[PDB]
DNA sequence: TCTTATAAATAGTT
DNA sequence: AACTATTTATAAGA
């Protein structure tokens, strides 16, 4: 950017709208490049702050939910608390 | 529960 | 990168393994990020080659799901295709 | 929406 | 696992 953000909570509300369209964008094209990349079946969740409901899946976000519901485990679990932790670790 | 939430969304995508 | 690479299935097992793990973490970081500008709830599902399943939660992926399911239709509802149109537009 | 300067991710060596 | 040149993403401007 033209200018380093810290990872803190945007209150401008126009400027939280715009960040939001743009990284969601740039989110679903990570998405999009691991799927073909790797071979992975990816969906993707996203409710913004109002509880609009956005979605993205590689191909099928149905077929993805179904076969999520068969398995009995995930072979990773992450939450935001873990990203945090990575980075610690990571460093600089 | 993760077993009773899977199966509500297996039967919401479902129906 | 040190080079540009297409978007094209990766058929080396290893270098395959080793981008996987990098940019699922970016991807992860991606959505972290996301999450706390914007406050927004987000959950990650990937299945792998291998079919193993990962998942991230900015907070609690149960609860995600479980909102899910309160909604009849996707606000916005986006697939690869898509993606592949909106880059066309741009190069 | 676009442009762009700049920050951030990453592909290829190491 | 490291590093870094290079590609990619994006904040602020317009």
């Amino acid at each position: 950017g033209r200018k380093k953000i810290q990872i803190q909570r945007i209150t401008d509300e126009r400027n939280r709208q715009v960040t939001f369209t743009k990284r969601k964008f740039g989110l679903m094209k990570k998405a999009y490049e691991l799927s073909v990349l790797c071979d992975c079946e990816i969906a993707l969740i996203i409710f913004n702050h109002s509880n609009k409901l956005f979605q993205y899946a590689s191909t099928d976000m149905d077929k993805v939910l179904l076969k999520y519901t068969e398995y009995n485990e995930p072979h990773e679990s992450r939450t935001n608390a873990d990203i945090i932790e990575t980075l610690r670790k990571k460093g600089f | 529960g993760s077993g009773e939430v899977k199966m509500k969304l297996q039967e919401f995508v479902l129906n």
